[PDB]
RNA sequence: CUUACCUGGCCUUGACAUACUAGAAACUUUUCAGAGAUGGAUUGGUGCCUUCGGGAACCUAGAUACAGGUGCUGCAUGGCUGUCGUCAGCUCGUGUCGUGAGAUGUUGGGUUAAGUCCCGCAACGAGCGCAACCCUUUUCCUUACUUGCCAGCAUUUCGGAUGGGAACUUUAAGGAUACUGCCAGUGACAAACUGGAGGAAGGCGGGGACGACGUCAAGUCAUCAUGGCCCUUACGGCCAGGGCUACACACGUGCUACAAUGGUCGGUACAAAGGGUUGCUACACAGCGAUGUGAUGCUAAUCUCAAAAAGCCGAUCGUAGUCCGGAUUGGAGUCUGCAACUCGACUCCAUGAAGUCGGAAUCGCUAGUAAUCGCGGAUCAGAAUGCCGCGGUGAAUACGUUCCCG
């Protein structure tokens, strides 16, 4: 802007789990102000994989962004703390998107539960990435 | 027995607080009839909550204008102030957690020669 | 269209020189500008002539032009391609 | 505007005020359900022999001042150029600039 | 069981207050009871008008008018109180309705 | 660019409306409309009383018309006889009883619309421009105003190419809303066509807002 | 109709003004011819003032000065408007300096939205612009208590419905509050900028009006006014039909979709601003429906347009050109209008096109914003996907000034 150093924007914790992890994640998915479809996905998602494998909700969905979090993007730049994150949380929308199972919520947390174990399509995309980055 | 009045997004509510057991009725409703969202739910119960005096009052509350949000918002505020007016030392606390501030926040108004508020026509040079 | 409980459209001055056309039998066209009137059984077997805004076109009646108006046959545009 | 243009209006409300009263009994008794229905048709057949400007549809809204036939605001009855002009003189009560 | 209703409207509250109060003053003089002034919602009228003559259709001036109306309700009227009513003044601006 | 009316634009903050009455929305059109020809009626008729400010007013079925006149004998008349006239004139042009009341202009010179008519016949009657507005903005400072601009546009001396010129002394602080401006234009009509004349008077600023006014 | 255009039919001191002369109240009832404009017949009446001698209004007949022109010139003009741009500039007095025209002030280091402010400095000071004074929004107080309100009482057909209360919401006039005021850094010990307490709100809180000196002989003689030049049995005026809606094509601005964060069905919540007496209409009956008939309340905080829609719960559809999409076409109807062929809107049955997310390129937006959802009004008999307004839900991202534009 020429003239101001803009402050980062503050969003407030999610009204169930009171993680801002959450809360970002669910703003993701959010499309034209469908606040309320974005939390049931997401909140769906997130009891499915609560119920499939008793875990804390919060401490596997940390775990698994930090494994999709890309290291560095291309003359090859590091790109900062938040910018990583955006990106994951990107990119694990949209392989939900394109994975095929029933309804949204089921499908995400599906693509979770794969991306923990390693065999996702979010993990391989960020595989392809880091083959990419030995190009420089 | 206190009262309080809260306001947000063209929305009103009236809230009397008493020692009580833990009732809470909205317009002659119960929560969970009067508001299908959870969120609304949680953020209405977000003030007791804190103060863990959830089963220590009742509350008996109307509301006016706005949308779910806005009417949910107003509703917390008003039982933050009327928490405020039955005791000041609770004041500290909650000007804290954020539930004193009266959000200004409003719709801007349409402007001439634009399509909304901000937004403008296609533009182009030939 | 125009509700049926009005009735169908008729200019009352084209309707006389039908009349009396159909009372005699003079074969003679009808020479008109009322477009707009609505075309009933007692104009058939005659010849009207309908004004276009330059020319008035001849029209003969049949039985299956009834329920049309009268400027549904006098076309106003010419056009032969570009 | 030219002067035959606000003539040929002043000529047409005259016509109208001329067959007001005869219209609507015309249209009084077509809409009589009493009635016959031959009267109705007579009713219906007089009605449409009535000259033209004497119907109130061919009345065109002008300014009032200058006889312009577009941007009419029934309230002040003037069209936008001289409403412009005469409210921004302090001319028109009640009228203000409007900032909200 | 007679009971004085006074409406007010005008295009000023300036004007409506100042002829609001002097009803108010007179009748207490008199020595009725009174209940208002009460304020009733105001009407905003809005229009645009172009500025241009010909052709510039985002340069618009915006004008409002505002229609103000008060209400005044006098009980327990004595004889004196009608008659100082009536030969109360009227001012230019402000329209007084009476019902009785 | 272009300037905004300085009456208009103060219409409701330190200036009062030149019509004051109340209307039904269905009587609004008509009783505008015979305001307006009224207005043009007194301007025709009274060109030569020095008559600048026409107040209307509606009390209750009658009309008030005041008039502010420097040269109020010229209207009334010498035995009073005009102002029967003249009040028979306006009632017939309205359709109510209508009075007329005469107020006289101690200060022709701090009104800018006899200033401009002042300008505007000496332009007919071939003065040099600048030399009537120098006249015109030394007169009006003498008198007492804190500032005036006087404008003048067109085919001055009957030129091909029109121009426009201005003069002023003092201060105009128009952009300052509470200030008192004072504005008029007037049109002079040459053998080469139309001058068009443009007078602003700054008077002083008004301090209590509209309410001092007693609106 | 508007309407300025075309075809044909018509008038000529004219549809409209003033001046002169004569006769008739003005008006008004029914026909005929005609596409109408027009023409020709044809009933009823003798009005308001008079020193009643003649006059007012409004008509008819003659007469010429004249009227009339949306015909040309925006490059002959007034008025009005776009644009750079709400960009930060534009200048004077007194002093000094120069033989001079002129110069300084207004330049330099910072800072700011700003010629905003402080520093320095032959400059010392002041005006128009900036800012502020005006409107609206967020917190609170006073006045007011109906047609709006219902905390406590009661009476309740459980509807503020009634007796009642003046608490609360709200309606709308007047007031209060923010001032870098207090604290810690910071900078030149300045200005200013950072980070804290309080506070509803914190560093011009958020928006709207307000457009400096000037630029493009930029726009408008079709709102209007105006110099000059043109026509006058027509370039003026009256009328019926047609055109402004044409269609091998090319562009700009929009709406609706290509679906599962979705479509359909059943149930069920939460607004704000506006409109309404030649108008909006509760309610009943008829119709599948657009609507029709009867009837009720409203000139409206009183009655009414009115159903908010996205939302929530349940069922089904299971990635198909489909229970996506809704163009086109065939039938049948309603309403407004003298009249829906050219050329209206809307309703029902049937039909079911392109479209699988769009090339080189290019547009808007920094927060209650974008996106998405519905609601209202001016124009208006009828005719918005445009324009001007209203609220509901509610994001992402700014490291930075190299590159592009002003
Ligand atoms: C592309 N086009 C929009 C131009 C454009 O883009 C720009 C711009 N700034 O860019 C503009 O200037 C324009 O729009 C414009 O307005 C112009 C005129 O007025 C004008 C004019 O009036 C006369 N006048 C006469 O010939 C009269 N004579 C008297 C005796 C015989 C004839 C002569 C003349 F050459 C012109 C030039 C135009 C140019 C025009
Ligand atoms: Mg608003
Ligand atoms: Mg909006
Ligand atoms: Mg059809
Ligand atoms: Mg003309
Ligand atoms: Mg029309
Ligand atoms: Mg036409
Ligand atoms: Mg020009
Ligand atoms: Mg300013
Ligand atoms: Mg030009
Ligand atoms: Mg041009
Ligand atoms: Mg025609
Ligand atoms: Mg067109
Ligand atoms: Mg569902
Ligand atoms: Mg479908
Ligand atoms: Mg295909
Ligand atoms: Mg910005
Ligand atoms: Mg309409």
């Amino acid at each position: 802007p020429r003239r101001r150093v803009v402050a980062a924007r503050e969003i407030l914790p999610d009204p169930k789990f009171s993680s801002q992890t959450i809360a970002k994640f669910m703003n993701h998915v959010m499309q034209d102000g469908k606040k309320s479809i974005a939390e049931s996905i997401v909140y769906g998602a997130l009891e499915r994989v609560q119920e499939k494998n008793k875990v804390d909700p919060v401490e596997f969905f940390e775990t698994t962004l930090e494994k999709v979090r890309p290291m560095v993007e291309v003359v090859p730049m590091e790109v900062r703390p938040s910018r990583r994150t955006a990106l994951a949380m990107r990119w694990l929308v949209d392989a939900a998107a394109k994975r095929s199972e029933k309804t949204m919520a089921l499908r995400l947390a599906g693509e979770l539960l794969d991306a923990a174990e390693g065999k996702g399509a979010a993990i391989k995309k960020r595989e392809d990435v880091h083959r990419m980055a030995e190009a420089n | 027995t206190n009262y309080g009045t809260g306001r947000r997004k063209t929305a009103t509510a009236r809230v009397f607080l008493s020692a009580g057991t833990g009732k809470l009725v909205i317009n002659n409703r119960t929560l969970e009839q009067y508001f299908g969202r959870e969120t609304a739910r949680m953020v209405v119960r977000q003030p007791l909550e804190l103060l863990e005096a959830t089963e220590k009052y009742d509350l008996y509350i109307t509301v006016k204008g706005g949308g779910i949000g806005g009417q949910a918002g107003a509703i917390r505020h008003g039982i933050t102030r009327a928490l405020i007016a039955a005791d000041e030392t609770l004041k500290p606390v909650l000007r804290q957690a954020g539930f004193v501030t009266r959000d200004a926040r409003e719709v801007e108004r349409k402007k001439l020669g634009l399509r909304k508020a901000r937004k403008r026509p296609q533009f182009s040079k030939r | 269209p125009r509700s049926l409980k009005k009735g169908p459209f008729v200019d009352a001055h084209l309707f006389a020189k039908v009349e009396a056309a159909v009372a005699s039998n003079s074969r003679k066209p009808i020479k008109t500008w009322s477009r707009r009137s609505m075309i009933l059984p007692d104009f058939v077997g005659l010849t009207i002539s309908v004004h276009n805004g330059r020319n008035h076109v001849p029209v003969i009646v049949t039985e299956h032009m009834v329920g049309h108006k009268l400027g549904e046959f006098a076309p106003t545009r010419t056009y032969r391609g570009h | 505007a030219k002067k035959g243009m606000i003539n040929r209006e002043l000529k047409r409300e005259k016509t109208v005020a001329k067959y007001a009263a005869k219209r609507a009994e015309l249209k009084a008794t077509i809409a009589n359900v009493n009635a016959s229905d031959e009267e109705r048709f007579e009713a219906m057949l007089k009605l449409q022999a009535l000259p033209r400007n004497a119907s109130p549809v061919r009345l065109r809204n002008r300014c009032g001042l200058t006889g312009r036939p577009h941007g009419y605001f029934r309230k002040f009855g003037l069209s936008r150029n001289k409403l412009r002009d005469t409210v921004m003189q302090g001319d028109v009560p009640g009228v203000v600039k409007a900032s909200w | 069981n007679q009971r004085i209703r006074i409406r007010l409207k005008s295009f000023d509250h300036r004007l409506i207050d100042q002829s609001a109060q002097e009803i108010v003053e007179t009748a207490k003089r008199t020595g009725a009871q009174v209940c208002g002034p009460i304020p009733m919602p105001t009407r905003i009228e809005r229009f645009n008008v172009l500025t241009s003559p010909h052709v510039n259709k985002d340069a618009r001036d915006q004008y409002e008018i505002r229609t103000y109306k008060r209400l005044i309700d006098i009980v327990q009227p004595t004889d004196k109180t009608v008659d100082a009513l009536m030969k109360l003044d009227l001012a230019a601006g402000v329209d007084v309705q009476i019902a009785l | 660019g272009q300037k905004v009316h300085p009456i208009g634009i103060r219409l409701g903050v330190v200036k009062r409306h030149n019509a004051n009455w109340y209307a039904n929305p269905k009587q609004y059109a008509e009783y505008l409309l015979k305001d307006l020809q009224v207005r043009e009626f007194l301007t025709k008729k009274l060109k030569n009383a020095m008559v600048s400010n026409i107040l209307i007013e509606r009390p209750s079925g009658a009309a008030k018309v005041t008039i502010s006149t420097a040269r109020p004998g010229i209207v009334i008349g010498k035995k009073g006889e005009d102002i029967e006239k003249l009040q028979r004139e306006l009632t017939n042009i309205m359709g109510v009883p209508a009075q007329v009341s005469i107020n006289e202009i101690d200060r022709p010179d701090l009104d800018a619309r006899l200033v401009a008519e002042a300008i505007a016949s000496q332009l007919e009657k071939r003065v040099m421009f600048r030399r009537a507005m120098k006249r015109a903005v030394q007169n009006t400072m003498r008198a007492g105003a804190k500032g005036i601009k006087v404008e003048v546009s067109g085919r001055l001396g009957g030129a091909e190419i029109a121009r426009t010129e201005w003069y002023r002394e003092g201060r105009v602080p128009l952009h300052t809303l509470r200030a008192d401006i004072d504005y008029a234009t007037m049109r002079a009509e040459t053998t080469y066509g139309t001058i068009g004349v443009k007078v602003w008077i700054f008077r002083g600023e008004i301090l209590g807002g509209m309410k001092q006014v007693m609106n």
